């Protein structure tokens, strides 16, 4: 091992510090992992195939043009540079090294990949395309777009999208499981919540947060309880950005957002893989969950879960820690395969008022196949009606007391609509036991007059049968 | 049981108003906000109007507002709504629930409105 | 759908 020679790696600060305040990337490297052998695949608006930082990693195995229908991702050239999102991604996870040009991706070893799938029309079937591309060749997807952070939209992928993560995840990487790495959001202005966009929201894919250079919650970002992790991004005016390749065959350092923080980890992803070829879309979570630090990382929501982590809705189980993920990887046992218990919960549909709580003690289907005594996700399908959706706060308790907030206040959100059947998901009782009594709480959070009606709740747990912690 | 029957329903001239009915019997009607939502042919649920449990506060859709009149009567158990200068496009089977997106008991049969 |  060699430190990189690149001329902006000094200035990839995330990667190179010695504060003892980056993703600890060194360490990986030094261990041996680069990426060798592995294959990422930005989903974006193109990626500059020809740049001289991305050349000598670029694969055309890994690539396609959905929206042209042509195996070439080139980005569209326009006065502005509009189409230059997916070449920036690109270049954190896998810019050359030591090659004199700009700076490093983390995994400088890796193929990499883009699907031009933004520039058109963005379809149903443009996303399964895209989601759904070789997946016996291309180990991890990047994806850092998704539904309106205006604060008021509810979305989330349609069916064949749908069927195409399933499929992933099923059939992907000779049934492993494609690993599919999301941006949960820039809609902290908005005060919007990444439980509101069913990408970041799936238990499918691995939505990751940003943190600032000082460890502070970026300004653009949003809080959610299905927030795995995080990574380093941009921040106050004070505070460095990411440095990657740029259209044109440039170099910025000016990189901003969650837009930033997800390629990172994908490329960390890629390290960790590299160490252990056999993990399971699942083992990658779990290793993600127990090797991520809280430390130096700011926040004031962070609480301790039931089995002693510390979780916030700000940044997931933390910071990733490249070193830590391969130490890890190389001695993982595979995790059991997935059980998935559902649990009807109302009998009656229920008034909302001022404050609705919804109690219901579950066995988590003792004596039955689908039997989980250890938690992974969590979901709440919750169908209501209310007269301003954005008024509303939902929390959910496990039976061990840890309390998820499944969607905060949106004071943008003045929709109609209410929810029908949204499946809100935490991640924050990852590996507590789901027996006992879990609460629904659903309150008004305006001092106005609002109404309306919880007309359904679904509890849906996953997870597996194991011994006592 | 629990039921929501809907009545008032059917031909009028266009421009002309409809006055709808909902009676409620077999859970405390008092203890529901209430809905009318309707189902055009060939097209997806709309929610039309709103009331809460008392009757203090009410929502329309945009595309009824300034037209449409819902309000309730706890001790009748009935809610209402009142349709003025009605369009072709308020064609529809019109719906009385507790809740817009809830299925029967808790959603009714519906009446059968034409312009 | 919005580039992040
Ligand atoms: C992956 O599986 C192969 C096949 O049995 C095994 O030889 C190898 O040791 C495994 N790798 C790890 C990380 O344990
Ligand atoms: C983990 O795996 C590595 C790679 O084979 C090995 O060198 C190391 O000793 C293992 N650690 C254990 C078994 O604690
Ligand atoms: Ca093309
Ligand atoms: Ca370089
Ligand atoms: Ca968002
Ligand atoms: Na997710």
């Amino acid at each position: 091992y060699q430190e990189p020679t690149d001329p902006k790696f000094p200035q990839q600060w995330y990667l190179s510090g010695v504060t003892q305040r980056d993703l600890n990337v060194k360490a990986a490297w030094a261990q041996g992992y680069t990426g060798h052998g592995i294959v990422v695949s930005i989903l974006d608006d193109g990626i500059e195939k020809n740049h001289p930082d991305l050349a000598g990693n670029y694969d055309p195995g890994a690539s396609f043009d959905v929206n042209d229908q042509d195996p070439d991702p080139q980005p569209r050239y326009t006065q502005m540079n509009d189409n230059r999102h997916g070449t920036r991604c690109a270049g954190e996870v896998a810019a050359v090294a030591n090659n004199g040009v700009c700076g490093v991706g983390v995994a400088y070893n890796a193929r990499i990949g883009g699907v031009r799938m933004l520039d058109g029309e963005v379809t149903d079937a443009v996303e399964a395309r895209s989601l759904g591309l070789n997946p016996n060749h291309i180990h991890i997807y990047s994806a850092s777009w998704g539904p309106e952070d205006d604060g008021k939209t509810v979305d989330g992928p349609a069916r064949l999208a749908e069927e195409a993560f399933f499929r992933g995840v099923s059939q992907g990487r000779g049934g492993l499981g494609s690993i599919f790495v999301w941006a949960s959001g820039n809609g902290g202005r908005e005060h919007d919540s990444c439980n509101c966009d069913g990408y970041t929201n799936s238990i499918y894919t691995l939505s990751i947060s940003s943190a600032t250079q000082f460890g502070n919650v970026p300004w653009y970002s949003e809080a959610c309880s299905s927030t795995l992790a995080t990574t380093y991004s941009s921040g106050n005016q004070n505070e460095k950005q990411i440095v990657t390749t740029d259209l044109r065959q440039k170099c910025t350092e000016s990189h901003t957002g969650t837009s930033a923080s997800a390629p990172l980890a994908a490329g960390i992803i890629a390290l960790t893989l590299e160490a252990n070829k056999n993990l399971t879309w699942r083992d990658m979570q779990h290793l993600v969950v127990q090797t991520s630090k809280p430390a130096h990382l700011n926040a004031n929501d962070w609480a301790t879960n039931g089995v002693g982590r510390k979780v916030s809705h700000s940044y997931g189980y933390g910071l990733l820690d490249a070193g830590a993920m391969v130490a890890l990887a190389q001695n993982w046992t595979t995790v059991a395969p997935q059980r998935k218990c559902i649990i009807d919960i109302l009998t009656e549909p229920k008034d909302i008022g001022k404050r609705l709580e919804v109690r219901k003690t579950v066995t988590a289907c003792l004596g039955e196949p689908n039997h989980i005594t250890r938690l992974e996700h969590a979901q709440a399908r919750l169908t209501l009606s209310y007269n301003r959706r954005g008024d509303l706060a939902i929390h959910l308790v496990s039976p061990m007391g840890t309390r998820s907030t499944l969607l905060a206040a949106r004071p943008h959100d003045y929709s109609a609509d209410g929810f029908n059947d949204w499946a809100f998901m935490t991640t924050h009782s990852w590996d507590e036991d789901p027996s006992g009594e879990w609460v629904l709480e659903i309150e008004n959070t305006s001092e106005a007059n609002n109404y309306g009606t919880l007309t359904k709740f679904t509890l849906v747990l996953y997870g597996t049968a194991s011994g006592s912690l | 049981q629990v039921q929501l029957q809907e009545s008032g329903g059917g031909l009028v001239q266009p421009g002309g108003s409809l006055t709808l009915s909902c009676a409620a019997s077999g859970f405390t009607f008092s203890s529901y906000s209430m809905y009318w939502v309707r189902q055009a042919p060939g097209k997806g649920l709309e929610w039309v109007s709103s009331i809460n449990r008392v009757g203090s506060n009410t929502d329309y859709a945009d595309s009824v507002k300034g037209r449409f009149t819902i309000s309730r009567d706890n001790a009748k158990n009935t809610l209402y709504l009142q349709m003025n200068s009605l369009k072709s496009e308020d064609t529809a089977l019109y719906y009385c629930a507790v809740g817009m997106y809830a299925a029967p008991p808790w959603r009714g049969q519906g009446t059968q409105v034409t312009v | 759908r919005v580039k992040r």
